[PDB]
């Protein structure tokens, strides 16, 4: 009982020192995230709309030192559980929606000893799509863009967990089967401006099952 | 153009 | 009345002791491991749509686990030996439907029963959509869907997830359903992954049902 | 008269609710009676592809605690006072075959009386179970929804109801559906490892399709 | 900057240094006015009309009057509702939440007089048999306070003709009529008056 | 290096605690405030003319300045600009004047503040406003508008402008069940006869008829 | 009547 | 008119 | 039963 | 696999 309660102890007493003694990321001190998606479902395509809904896991990486702490400080404890509320997170946001995203899971992150942070919000996204085609051999195409909505490639870095979308959660009696799914990151510069502009293309083709 | 970019506008 | 004043003072006492001079349990560790223990009553399909392959249900998901830090000794605290307490006041568990396509909408109140064991029982009505092909529902061997219900960040070695029986309980199910429960399942699943000793552990719900004539 | 009226109603909130530690609820030592009634306003929906029926209502409810009893002599003959129903303890009564979150049509606002009595009364959008076969007959349908609380005992909430005869004084008149009767009846059950009784309350409507 | 820090100081004044609500002791007079905007949805499926308005509501506080003096001539000021006490003025015929379209912000003059105006999506209880006909259809909605009796809170109209001078010039239902009247009972265990505003409706697809 | 960004992660810090912590209660007519608004229309969702509602997908680009929100970049370590929860300051009550629902809220809401007290706010949105359709399947197409402007605030407290009466289409989406014949933004002042003070909408003006 | 009157009920 | 407009109405 | 009794069930 | 659940992928 004492040894489980000194490791209670120990646990609160990191979460403290980290947390109740970060602005975000600047151009002086950049953050690189990482992002890869799990698609679960393609639950709907409405050809009079043209929106198309998606469920998927987005997994978010990233690291901060103002997070690192050393296990032997604090019962060699080398990562814990934390409501996502109690850190900073990433603004990361598809640009081309239709409707606001809705949550299907706990907002819980797993932190690192190393500072790295992992967080992986379940999600369902409408956004602008033609499924003209879908009904097809060749299928579909639809594209949506995600980005940070403030910060330029110098403040934030996007990245991801390669090129190839996750389906092997992909609901396997869908209306849907999956041709393709590509994650992809993009860099844009703007004629005026110096900076890079990071996108993440998530690029997923798809037809009725037949 | 990065006037239409929410990430950029703000220098125009 | 005086009695019944002093009473309302020991639970004041109890509830103060317990949640304001001891800042909240931080969940469970691979140190200090928790079981939970998790049971379905399932009241009604209320809606299966073929055209997106989503089903509905409405249900109450008990949930049960015990903290040595909620118990207490009802001789120090004017005999009571159970209390009530919003959910807010206290840690609960992250146990999530792994296939949801929507937001799980919440059909009561949030009020726990702690038990002076340290014992605390939880239990939300919901209605769940989630991924099922409702194909053949309209005939006699009916349909089958399946979702998964776990922690989203414990492995089993800080949640050990479990029911006290298979058979999900089909009690209080809806008579009047535009479906009936040809059968209904609720079964712990343990799974490994090659680079990791850990258990993974999911309750898996099973339902097979047709169009009640 | 008029600042020192409203000096001394504000001295009586402050004194029930700030001078007073929070009011843990009812108990098997310390148990509570709350009466409940319904107003049905109207049945605004019936839906045969997935049987839920959507009401909506007046619920009145009403409930006496010690704690909120006062001398009005002591506080410049106040007798009655409103407040919000979030500066107050209220009963955790729900319906038990709700098929969508309750919504709420009214102001959250308590009536309190010298004595304790707190009257409160939420006006709610309701999405039920309910198969509405034979609304379109002459004998019309028939629905039933249990309401009661989600975490105590009838030896911890005893509910009682204003009448058995649901209130139709302010029915709709021009209502889809009409009302062949509405009925609302205490009923009580025991389990053979307790002595406590449980208690809900029955909301039983019967009604057609308005020719 | 002279405004700014004098605004500062009597907003603290004001707030930071409750009002219960009224009495029969200190009663209470909301004046309220509609500016109806559209009939967006008329349902004959469940007898619901959807309307879209702004819901003008007056009241005067003596807790919020200031001696303009003491303020360098602030005469007015406006502030989050949130800030201040507003009355309980409801629907009570309604099927659904009221939608929220418009800021919640009140506009608060020295002489402690509040003007309130939220616009609202209001969906209630009404048979549109006969929108598709001359005559049209008529609906009715009640509002008053959900707690207080016409001796704590005295609920009226200046004028019975809702405006109608920002009705939807193409929406799917013309205006014949749209009136917006107080009404007075008595129940006969009670002295107290009970004061509803009625806003009664007449309209039909437009041609 | 290291060392370096402990000290810049500090004067960000510094910086917003002295700006909102160590110190906005709206315009007045003796401190009066400019607002320039803009529009980048994305896409025409819905026509629904059963009730003459249609649905709008667009960012509305939010431009003010204010004395409060200046600071010496000397002063802390060269920072010439951040972002901050939109929460964290003072926003203006720009509504649609004939929105049908609830504005839904489509990005995070951040804003960008500059040295010279400049705040840049680009809320997207989803709109349900008054629109009959009626011409959308015709060459000429359908015509609609939706007034924008300041819930409380008069020309004297609130100055509403534009840099331009072109919406911003450049980013509208190429496959959408409506195209886009012209869309403006058009600052527009009236006055009542009682009262000296101006009365300033930006009317968003869209003409569109389905794509073929 | 004073009954069904949220405003009233109270007094019943 | 001013009485129409919620950011005159204040006067009326 | 009282185990399927959201009032009890916390006593099984 | 462990990548793909959300209770593992933190390790990979
Ligand atoms: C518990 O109940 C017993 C039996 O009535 C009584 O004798 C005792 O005083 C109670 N204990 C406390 C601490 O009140």
């Amino acid at each position: 009982d004492d040894d489980k309660l000194h490791s209670q102890a120990n646990l609160m007493r990191l979460k403290s020192d980290l947390f109740n003694r970060y602005p975000g990321p600047t151009k002086d001190d950049p953050l690189t995230v990482t992002l890869g998606f799990t698609l679960q479902d393609i639950v709907k395509a409405d050809s009079s709309t043209n929106e198309v809904d998606l469920v998927y896991y987005e997994q978010q990486r990233w690291k901060l030192n103002s997070l690192m702490w050393d296990p032997n400080e604090y019962g060699n404890i080398t990562d814990f559980r934390t409501s996502a509320a109690d850190i900073w997170t990433p603004d990361i946001t598809a640009y081309s929606s239709t409707r606001p995203v809705q949550v299907l899971s706990p907002q819980i992150a797993v932190v690192t000893h190393d500072g790295s942070v992992m967080f992986i919000p379940a999600q369902r996204l409408s956004f602008m799509c033609d499924p003209t085609g879908v009904d097809s051999e060749e299928g579909a195409t639809c594209a949506v863009k995600f980005g940070s909505w403030v910060y330029s490639g110098f403040e934030i870095d996007l990245k991801t967990d390669t090129d190839q979308v996750d389906l092997s959660s992909y609901y396997a009696s869908s209306k849907y089967e999956i041709l393709s799914a590509t994650q992809t990151r993009q860099v844009q510069h703007y004629s005026c401006c110096p900076e890079p502009y990071i996108d993440v293309n998530l690029v997923v083709k798809f037809r009725e099952r037949r | 153009g990065c006037c239409s970019d929410p990430r950029c506008a703000w220098r125009c």
